């Protein structure tokens, strides 16, 4: 029972770590996609 | 080498018999408390 318990507890730990990881990576690509959208605005003024 | 050279060609008599060493510290071990069930309590990340 403590075998299965500690497997599930390490699983829960790895889960919380992974949620941190995905929101981290997403939060960093936010500013990237923002700047990319701004250059797109510049490029559209260029087209016009 | 030395001439001090204690000459006594006989069996001796037991003087102080071997006893259990009269120490109160460290024939024992160190106590250790561990349990995966105190990794139990978790937070609910709710804000974001």
């Amino acid at each position: 029972k403590r075998l299965n318990e500690t497997q599930r507890q390490n699983q829960l730990d790895e889960i919380k770590n992974s949620v941190g990881l995905t929101f981290k990576k997403k939060q960093e690509v936010e500013k990237s996609i923002n700047d990319s959208e701004k250059r797109l605005k510049h490029a559209m003024t260029e087209s016009t | 080498e030395n001439s001090l050279s204690t000459t006594s060609k006989s069996k001796r008599q037991v003087i102080v018999p071997v006893c259990m060493p009269k120490i109160h510290y460290s024939p024992l071990k160190t106590g250790l408390c561990y349990d995966v069930r105190m990794r139990y309590h978790a937070k609910i990340f709710t804000s974001y």
